[PDB]
C-alpha cells in the first residue's frame, strides 16, 4: 500500500512523467508486472500495488472546511502546518541551513499523512467494507459509492440463477 | 333555478390574466372557508344554513344573471376556481381531506336547489345512466316499492319521484334488502339518490386529486405561481379589513375599561400580564403594540404610554429612550414591513411564534391547556354551559368558532353576524354594538 | 440556449478538425491539451490581452472559467462571446498558457438549382435611414431617394430604418404635435405612392431606433393596412434580420450597427498593417449568428429565446449587407461580397446610398462565380 | 407527514433536507429536550416499522442563515446533568480581505455577543448600545487615523485593469507611480483612505494615499463612506436574521441614514412567505412630463388631485399657479411622453444586470455564469452565493400596472365612497370629450401590456 495526498490528481500523473521525460531504467518497477510500454493509464500503470489516497478518504469519513493537507491536520491531528511558498523554493537553495529546511519540510510531511491514515482507521474500514460489498480493494480506495454496491447486487442475482444487465459505455 | 351544478371534468383550456387568476383562487377558498364555518356552527337544513349559503354564493359571484350560454359568468368562474384551487391542495393528504370533503357540502347544497324537474335532465347529462318512471308505473308496484322500503314508519308515500337505476351501482343498498329489484333494476327514493350521487363524485374526485400530485414538478418552477402552490391558508389571512392606517380616536384612560368590554382574549391576557409585571417580551410587546397601533393611538399616544409603563420597573428614563423609543418609531412609519408595520391575525397568531414559559403571547383557545382555559373562562364570568360549549368547539380544532361563542356570550347576542378572522375585526364589531 | 450554442458549434468544429477528445478546463494535464469554450472578459470593462477568460461547456467543463495567458500566442483575435478551441498547457489546472488558436470553419454556400441560372440580369438598390436632417423635419433627403428611384427605376429597392429616429432631438425632446404612428404611416405612404411608377419592388426592414416599434431584438416586421390590392403586390415587410433570395441570390439584411460593437470590443495581435473590417467580417461569417457577440452593447435588448430560432444563419450568403456608422466600403471576404454603404444621411449633411447588378453565371467553372457583377457606392 | 405531526405537538420545523430535521423545542430544561426528543421518535416509528430517526445532537443556541451557514452553541454532554457549550461556525468567511480595523473589530463583537448565553433582549439591547456610540465617535473624530486604512493586494499592473476608473486601490497606484519614484507591480499591496476632496467625484475616484492625508489640509476624512460601505455591511450580514431587526434600522442607530439608505434598500429580501393600491404601487417611478406653456414639471400619481371637496382630475389644471394652460389639451405630448417612458423600463430590464446576494460581497456583472447553484447563478467571485436580477420581471409588470393606474378614469370612479360624490364630479369634469381623453393615454400602456410580459397564464400547458 502506498499512502499519499492528492496522488490521483496530481502527484502520480507528474511522476510517471517525469519518469519517461528522462528515460529513467525500469519504470515498471513502479507497479508489480513486467511491461515494455507505458499508457498515457494512470491506475493502470501501478498494477499490483493499491494506492490510498487521504484526500478521497477523508471526504468519506469526516466532515471539514476543505480537505487541504494543512487543514486536515488542524482537524483530525490539532496541529500547525507550516507551508513553503513554490515562488520562495528557488531561494533556499542559496545556503545549507534553508536547504535543510525544505527537507525537513518534505519529510514531516509524509509522517503527517501517515499519521491521519491510523487515526481515520482508513485501512481497517477498507478491508471491511470490500467484504460486505465482495469487490476489489484497489477499487474502494479510489472512490466511488455506486461501484462498490453494484458488485453486491451482481452477487446476489447470479446466486439466484439471473441474467444481469451488460455493463454500458 | 339554474343549471350551476357540475361533475369537474375536461379541464379549461382558455387562458386569463394574472390577476383574475389571483381573484378566482382567492375567492374560491373564501368560499370554501365559509361552508366549513356555515357547517359547524350550524345544522344542515337549516333555514339559516340554506340562506346564509345562498347569500354568500350571491355576493362571491358564482350563482348570478345570465350570459350566453358558454361565456355565462358565473359558471365559467366556479369551473376555472374549482381547476385552479385543485393544484394548491393536491400536496398533503389533510388537505387533500379536507378539499374532497368541503367540496362535497357545496355540490350537496346545490343539488338541494335543484326544481323536482331539472333533476333528470341534469342526471341524464351525468355519468352515463339514471331514469325516472311515470305516475302509472309507480301506482303499479306502490305496494312493492313500499314493502321493499326501510322500517320507516308508516304508509307515507308522498309525490316525491322514484328512480329506476341498475342494480349494480345501487349496491350499497341491495345487499342489505333495502330497495324493490326487479329484471336487473332497483327502484330508489331521492334521499338514497343523492347520497349515491355523492359517493360517486368522491370516488373521482379523489382519484383525479391523486393523480395531481404526481405531475406538480411541472408548475413549481414558475415563479408567479408560487404564492399559490404553498401559501393559500398559511399566514396571510383570505381578505382582511381591518389593515393599517384607518381613522379612530381612543383615549388613554380608556383603555382600562375596554380591556374589560372590548379586547379579545388574547389582548385580554396580553394587557394584564403588562399591567401586572410592568414588562412584556418581544413577542408581547410586538402583539399589543400593534394591536394598540390598528385601533386608533398615534405615535406620542403609544410613546407616552409605554414609557409610563415602563418606569414603574424601575429604569432610568433616559434608558427608554435610547433603547425602546427606536422600535416604536420604527414601527409606525415606512419600510421593513410583513412582519413589523400590519396589526397581526388571527391566523398568524394561531400557527407561528409559540409561546413559551414566561411568554403571555399567542391565542388562548388553542396554546393554553383545556383546564388551564376551563379556570381562564371561570375567571371570566361565563356560565358552565357556556364552557362546555366552548371546550367542545376548541377540541375540535375550531379555536375562531369557540371565539366567536365567546363573543356572543360576552355580549349577550345570539349570533355575531359575521365571521372573525382578525382581533381587530373583533374590537371593532363589539365598538359598533356599544 | 448558451449551453447549446457552445456544444453545437464545438461538435461541428470537432468534426472538421478531427480532434480525438476534450479536456476538462479544470482538469491539470502535463502533455498540451484541447479546450473548447467561449471567451469572455473577467470584469465590465473593455477586454484587452491581461483580461481574458475562457468559459467552458456543460457537457465537459460544467460551467468552469480560467484566465488565459496570450504570451506564448503569435497571431490571435478575440472578442466576448466567441466559441473557439484553444491547444495549450495546463498544469496546475488554474491557467492555461495558449498555444495555438484554431481557425474557425464558415458554412457552406447555397446550391443553385437549374431554374437560378435562367434568370436575367438584374439592379438593386440599398438605402438606409435616417433620411432626414438633424435639425429639421422635412424629410428631403427621401423626397432625392424618391426622385433617384423614378430616374432609375430598378427592380428591387431595400430600405433600412429608422423611419422615426428615437435618437432625433424633436423626437426625444417630445415636440412633435402627432403621434408617432401617424407620423410613420405618412412616411410609409409618401415612399409608397412616389415610387408607383417605377414598377419597382420595395422591401422595408425595421430598425431597433424606430420610435414606434418594439426595441426588442429580433424584431417582427413592420404593421401596415392601407394598403389597395395593387400596392400587396409591389410592397413587403421582412423582419430583422432577414435572409431574402432575390432570383436565387442570397441576401442577408441586419439593421444592428455590429461592425461598430464588434470592433469596439475586439482585440487582436497584429495592429501595423491589418485590416479590421474584413477581420471583423470574418468573425461575422464564421461564427454563424447575426449577433455573434455576448454581452451585447449598453443599450442593446436581445431576447434568447427568439434570438435562437429566428437570428442564426441559414447558409453563408452571397451578398451580405451591413450599414454602419464607419466609412463605406465593397470587400470581398471569404466569398461573400460585403457591402457598408453608410446612412443616407450623416449630421447635417448628406450620405450615399448603394447600387449592385446581379446576374448567375454558367453552373460550371472554377467552383465560386459570384453572381454579383458589380457595386457602387454613390452619393446622394 | 413528519413536518405535520412535530408542529401538531406544539414544536417547530425550522429546516429539514432528506437526511435531517431540525426541531425547535422552545425548551430550556436538557432533560425535558432528550424526553421530548424521544417522544418524536416514537410518533413516527408508530406509523412505519423499519425507517427510524436519531438523535444526532443539541445546539444551545443557533443563527440559522442557511445550509451549512450558521453559528451555534454545540452541546457536549458530561456526566449526569452538567455539560460544556463549544463554540462552533461555518460558512462565515468573508472573501475579500479589503476591510478596515474598525470594521473587523465591529464584526468580532457582534458575533461575540451572538454566541453568549444571554437572552434575546440582552443580546440586542448590547449590540444597539455599541452601535449607537460607534457612530457618535466616528462624526466627533474621536477614531484614531490609523483605524481608517485598508489594504488591497494588485493582481496585475495598474494599467492593466478594464475597471481602473472604478477601482480604489488602483487609482491610488496609479498615482503612486506617477508622481514620484518606486513603481508599484503586480503582487504589491497598497493602502489607502477614502476622504471629501470638493470635487463630487465618485467614492472610487477620491482614494488618497495615508501619507497625504495629514500632509494635504483642504482633505478630510469621509463619514458617510465608512459608515453605510465599511461598518453597515459586516454588521447586516449577523443582525438582518433576528427578528425585529431589519437593515433600515441599523442604519438609524448609526446616523441620519435611514430615508436615503431605503431607497437603497432591497424589493426582493422582505419576501419572507392581495396588496392595496397604495402599497403595491410604492416603489414605481411617478409619471412625469413638462408643461409645454410654461415649462414646470408635473407629477402624476392618481386620476385625482387633491382630497375631499376640492379634488379635481390631475389631468385639468396645470401645477404651476401664473400658468393656466390645462394638460388635458396637451394630450398628444402626453401619450408620447409615456412611450418614451417605457422603452426606457424595458430597456433597463433587458440589460441583465446581476448582483450578488451576499452584503459583504455584492458582485455586479452583466455575464450569466453557466454554473448554477440550487437556488441560480452561482457568483464567480465568491463562489458560495447567488446572483439575482437588479430589475426583476415582476418590478416592469407592476410599474407598467402603475401607467394603466393613472389614467383609468373607469376604475378610480367606483372607487368612491358616496354615490352622491360620484355623481356630483362626473356631470362637472368627466365630460364624455374628458372620458375619451384618458381612454387614449390608459391605451397607450395597455397595448405593452396586451401580449407580452406574461401576465397572461396558459392554462393549457398549466393543466395538460
Ligand atoms: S381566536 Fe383570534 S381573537 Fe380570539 S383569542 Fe384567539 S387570536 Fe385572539
Ligand atoms: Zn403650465
Ligand atoms: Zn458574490
Amino acid at each position: 500500500i502506498i499512502v499519499g495526498h492528492n496522488i490521483y490528481g496530481f502527484e502520480l500523473e507528474v511522476l510517471l512523467q517525469r519518469i519517461n521525460v528522462c528515460k529513467a531504467p525500469h519504470w515498471s518497477k513502479i507497479g508489480r508486472l513486467k511491461r515494455s510500454n507505458m499508457p498515457k493509464g494512470e491506475r493502470n500503470a501501478t498494477c499490483g500495488r493499491m494506492i490510498c489516497d487521504v484526500e478521497i478518504s477523508a471526504k468519506e469519513l469526516i466532515r471539514c472546511k476543505s480537505y487541504h493537507l494543512s487543514e486536515l491536520v488542524q482537524q483530525i491531528l490539532k496541529t500547525e502546518r507550516v507551508v513553503i511558498p513554490m515562488e520562495n523554493i528557488q531561494n533556499m537553495y542559496s545556503e545549507s541551513s534553508q536547504l535543510l529546511y525544505l527537507l525537513e519540510h518534505t519529510w514531516k510531511d509524509a509522517k503527517f499523512i501517515l499519521q491521519i491514515m491510523c487515526e481515520l482507521n482508513v485501512l481497517p474500514l477498507a478491508l471491511q467494507i470490500t467484504n460486505i460489498a465482495g469487490n476489489i480493494m484497489s477499487r474502494t480506495l479510489m472512490g466511488g459509492r455506486s461501484e462498490r454496491n453494484e458488485f453486491l447486487l451482481l452477487h446476489a442475482f447470479y446466486e439466484n440463477n439471473y441474467i444481469v444487465p451488460d455493463k454500458q459505455i | 333555478y339554474p343549471h350551476c351544478l357540475q361533475f369537474y371534468l375536461q379541464p379549461p383550456s382558455e387562458n386569463i390574466s394574472l390577476i383574475e387568476f389571483e381573484n378566482l383562487a382567492i375567492d374560491r377558498v373564501k368560499l370554501l372557508k365559509s361552508v366549513e364555518n356555515l357547517g359547524v356552527s350550524y345544522v344542515k337544513g337549516t333555514e339559516q344554513y340554506q340562506s346564509k349559503l345562498e347569500s354568500e354564493l350571491r355576493k362571491l359571484k358564482f350563482s348570478y344573471r345570465e350570459n350566453l350560454e358558454d361565456e355565462y359568468e358565473p359558471r365559467r368562474r366556479d369551473h376555472i376556481s374549482h381547476f385552479i384551487l385543485r393544484l394548491a391542495y393536491c400536496q398533503s393528504e389533510e388537505l387533500r381531506r379536507w378539499f374532497i370533503q368541503q367540496e362535497m357540502d357545496l355540490l350537496r347544497f346545490r343539488f338541494s336547489i335543484l326544481p323536482k324537474d331539472k333533476i333528470q335532465d341534469f342526471l341524464k347529462d351525468s355519468q352515463l345512466q339514471f331514469e325516472a318512471i311515470s305516475d302509472e308505473e309507480k301506482t303499479l308496484r306502490e305496494q312493492e316499492i313500499v314493502a321493499s322500503s326501510p322500517s320507516l314508519s308508516g304508509l307515507k308515500l308522498g309525490f316525491e319521484s322514484i328512480y329506476k337505476i341498475p342494480f349494480a351501482d345501487a349496491l350499497d343498498l341491495f345487499r342489505g334488502r333495502k330497495v324493490y329489484l326487479e329484471d336487473g333494476f332497483a327502484y330508489v327514493p331521492l334521499k338514497d339518490i343523492v347520497a349515491i350521487i355523492l359517493n360517486e363524485f368522491r370516488a373521482k374526485l379523489s382519484k383525479a386529486l391523486a393523480l395531481t400530485a404526481r405531475s406538480l414538478p411541472a408548475v413549481q418552477s414558475d415563479e408567479r405561481l408560487q404564492p399559490l402552490l404553498n401559501h393559500l391558508s398559511h399566514s396571510y389571512t383570505g381578505q382582511d379589513y381591518s389593515t393599517q392606517g384607518n381613522v379612530g380616536k381612543i383615549s388613554l384612560d380608556q383603555i382600562d375599561l375596554l380591556s374589560t368590554k372590548s379586547f379579545p382574549p388574547c389582548m385580554r391576557q396580553l394587557h394584564k400580564a403588562l399591567r401586572e409585571n410592568h414588562h412584556l417580551r418581544h413577542g408581547g410587546r410586538m402583539q399589543y403594540g400593534l394591536f394598540l397601533k390598528g385601533i386608533g393611538l398615534t405615535l406620542e399616544q403609544a410613546l407616552q404610554f409605554w414609557k409610563q409603563e415602563f418606569i414603574k420597573g424601575k429604569m432610568d428614563p433616559d434608558k427608554f429612550d435610547k433603547g425602546y423609543s427606536y422600535n416604536i418609531r420604527h414601527s409606525f412609519g415606512k419600510e421593513g414591513k410583513r412582519t413589523d408595520y400590519t396589526p397581526f391575525s388571527c391566523l398568524k397568531i394561531i400557527l407561528s411564534n409559540p409561546p413559551s414559559q414566561g411568554d403571555y403571547h399567542g391565542c388562548p383557545f388553542r396554546h393554553s391547556d383545556p383546564e388551564l382555559l376551563k379556570q381562564k373562562l371561570q375567571s371570566y364570568k361565563i356560565s358552565p354551559g357556556g364552557i362546555s360549549q366552548i371546550l367542545d368547539l376548541v377540541k375540535g380544532t375550531h379555536y375562531q368558532v369557540a371565539c366567536q361563542k365567546y363573543f356572543e356570550m360576552i355580549h349577550n347576542v345570539d349570533d355575531c353576524g359575521f365571521s372573525l378572522n382578525h382581533p381587530n375585526q373583533f374590537f371593532c364589531e363589539s365598538q359598533r354594538i356599544l | 440556449v448558451l449551453t447549446c450554442k457552445i456544444e453545437e458549434l464545438g461538435s461541428e468544429l470537432k468534426e472538421h478538425y478531427k480532434i480525438e477528445a476534450f479536456t476538462p478546463l479544470l482538469a491539470p494535464a502535463q502533455e498540451p491539451v484541447t479546450l473548447l469554450g467561449q471567451i469572455g472578459c473577467d470584469s465590465n470593462g473593455k477586454l484587452n490581452n491581461k483580461s481574458v477568460i475562457l468559459e467552458g461547456d456543460r457537457e465537459h467543463s460544467s460551467g468552469a472559467q480560467i484566465p488565459v495567458d496570450l504570451s506564448e500566442l503569435k497571431e490571435y483575435s478575440l472578442f466576448p462571446g466567441q466559441v473557439v478551441i484553444m491547444e495549450g498547457i495546463n498544469t496546475t489546472g488554474r491557467k492555461l498558457v495558449a498555444t495555438k488558436l484554431y481557425e474557425g470553419v464558415p458554412l457552406p454556400f447555397y446550391q443553385p438549382t437549374e431554374e437560378d441560372a435562367d434568370f436575367e440580369q438584374s439592379m438593386v438598390l440599398v438605402a438606409c435611414g435616417p433620411y432626414t436632417t438633424s435639425d429639421s423635419i422635412t424629410y428631403d433627403p427621401l423626397l432625392d431617394l424618391i426622385a433617384v428611384i423614378n430616374h432609375d427605376r430598378p427592380d428591387v429597392c431595400i430600405l433600412f430604418g429608422p423611419f422615426l429616429d428615437a435618437k432625433h432631438e424633436q423626437v426625444e425632446n417630445c415636440l412633435l404635435t402627432s403621434p408617432f404612428e401617424d407620423i410613420f404611416k405618412q412616411c410609409l405612404r409618401t415612399i409608397i405612392e412616389g415610387t408607383r411608377s417605377s414598377g419597382s419592388h420595395l422591401v422595408f426592414v425595421p430598425s431597433l431606433r424606430d420610435v414606434h416599434h418594439e426595441p426588442v431584438y429580433p424584431q417582427p416586421p413592420f404593421s401596415y393596412s392601407d394598403l389597395s390590392r395593387e400596392d400587396k403586390k409591389q410592397v413587403q415587410f421582412v423582419s430583422e434580420p432577414c435572409s431574402l433570395s432575390i432570383n436565387g441570390v442570397i441576401f442577408g439584411l441586419t439593421s444592428t450597427d455590429l461592425l461598430f460593437h464588434l470592433g469596439a470590443e475586439e482585440i487582436s495581435s497584429s495592429s501595423g498593417t491589418s485590416d479590421r473590417f474584413s477581420r471583423i467580417l470574418k468573425h461575422i461569417l464564421t461564427q454563424r449568428s447575426y449577433y455573434p457577440l455576448y454581452p451585447p452593447q449598453e443599450d442593446m435588448a436581445i431576447d434568447y429565446e427568439s434570438f435562437y430560432v429566428y437570428a442564426q444563419l441559414p447558409v453563408t450568403p452571397d451578398v451580405l449587407i451591413i450599414p454602419s456608422e464607419l466609412r463605406y466600403f465593397v470587400k470581398d471576404v471569404l466569398g461573400c461580397v460585403c457591402v457598408n454603404p453608410g446612412r443616407l444621411t450623416k449630421g447635417q449633411v448628406g450620405g450615399t446610398f448603394a447600387r449592385l447588378y446581379l446576374r448567375r453565371p454558367a453552373a460550371d467553372g472554377a467552383e465560386r462565380q459570384s453572381p454579383c457583377i458589380a457595386v457602387q457606392v454613390v452619393r446622394i | 407527514h413528519t413536518k405535520e405531526m412535530v408542529q401538531k405537538m406544539n414544536l417547530e420545523v425550522i429546516y429539514g433536507d432528506t437526511d435531517s430535521i431540525m426541531i425547535n423545542t422552545n425548551s430550556t430544561n436538557l432533560e425535558e429536550v432528550f424526553k421530548l426528543g424521544n417522544k418524536v421518535k416514537s410518533e413516527v416509528n408508530k406509523l412505519y416499522k423499519l425507517l427510524e430517526i436519531d438523535i444526532d445532537g443539541v445546539f444551545k443556541s443557533l443563527l440559522l442563515l442557511k445550509k451549512k451557514k450558521y453559528a451555534a452553541l454545540v452541546v457536549e454532554p458530561t456526566s449526569d446533568g452538567n455539560y460544556v457549550t463549544k463554540q462552533e461556525l461555518k460558512g462565515l468567511d468573508i472573501v475579500r480581505r479589503d476591510w478596515c480595523d474598525l470594521a473587523k473589530d465591529t464584526g468580532n463583537f457582534v458575533i461575540g455577543q451572538i454566541l453568549s448565553d444571554q437572552s434575546r433582549d440582552t443580546i440586542v439591547e448590547n449590540i444597539q448600545k455599541r452601535l449607537i456610540e460607534i457612530g457618535e465617535n466616528v462624526l466627533n473624530g474621536s477614531v484614531p487615523v490609523s483605524q481608517f486604512e485598508i489594504n488591497k493586494a494588485l493582481t496585475k499592473d495598474p494599467q492593466d485593469y478594464p475597471d481602473k476608473k472604478s477601482l480604489p486601490h488602483v487609482h491610488v497606484a496609479l498615482w503612486i507611480n506617477s508622481q514620484g519614484g518606486r513603481k508599484v507591480k503586480a503582487g504589491d499591496t497598497v493602502s489607502y483612505v477614502i476622504c471629501q476632496d470638493g470635487s463630487n467625484l465618485t467614492a472610487s475616484q477620491r482614494a488618497y494615499a495615508p501619507e497625504q492625508l495629514q500632509k494635504q489640509d483642504n482633505l478630510t476624512i469621509d463619514t458617510q463612506y465608512y459608515l453605510a460601505q465599511q461598518i453597515h455591511p459586516v454588521v447586516a450580514r449577523i443582525c438582518e436574521p433576528i427578528d425585529g431587526i431589519d437593515a433600515v434600522l441599523i442604519a438609524t442607530w448609526l446616523g441620519l441614514d435611514p430615508t436615503q439608505f431605503r431607497v437603497h434598500h432591497y424589493h426582493k429580501d422582505e419576501e419572507n412567505d392581495q396588496l392595496t393600491d397604495e402599497e403595491k404601487y410604492r416603489d414605481c417611478e411617478r409619471f412625469k412630463c413638462p408643461c409645454p406653456t410654461c415649462g414646470t414639471e408635473n407629477i402624476y400619481d392618481n386620476v385625482f388631485d387633491g382630497s375631499g371637496t376640492d379634488m379635481e382630475p390631475s389631468l385639468y389644471r396645470c401645477s404651476n399657479i401664473d400658468c393656466k394652460a390645462s394638460p388635458l389639451t396637451f394630450t398628444v405630448q402626453l401619450s408620447n411622453k409615456l412611450i418614451m417612458d417605457i422603452r426606457r423600463f424595458i430597456k433597463k430590464y433587458y440589460d441583465g444586470w446581476l448582483i450578488c446576494e451576499e452584503p459583504t460581497c455584492r458582485n455586479r456583472t452583466r455575464h450569466l455564469p453557466l454554473q448554477f447553484s440550487r437556488t441560480g447563478p452561482l457568483c464567480p467571485a465568491c463562489m458560495k452565493a447567488t446572483l439575482q436580477p437588479e430589475y426583476s420581471d415582476k418590478s416592469l409588470y407592476t410599474q407598467l400596472c402603475f401607467y394603466r393606474y393613472i389614467f383609468d378614469a373607469e376604475c378610480a370612479l367606483e372607487k368612491l365612497t358616496t354615490d352622491h360624490e360620484k355623481d356630483k364630479l362626473k356631470k362637472q369634469f368627466f365630460t364624455p370629450k374628458v372620458l375619451q381623453d384618458y381612454r387614449k393615454l390608459k391605451n397607450t400602456a395597455e397595448q405593452f401590456l396586451s401580449r407580452s410580459g406574461y401576465s397572461e397564464v396558459n392554462l393549457s400547458k398549466l393543466f395538460a
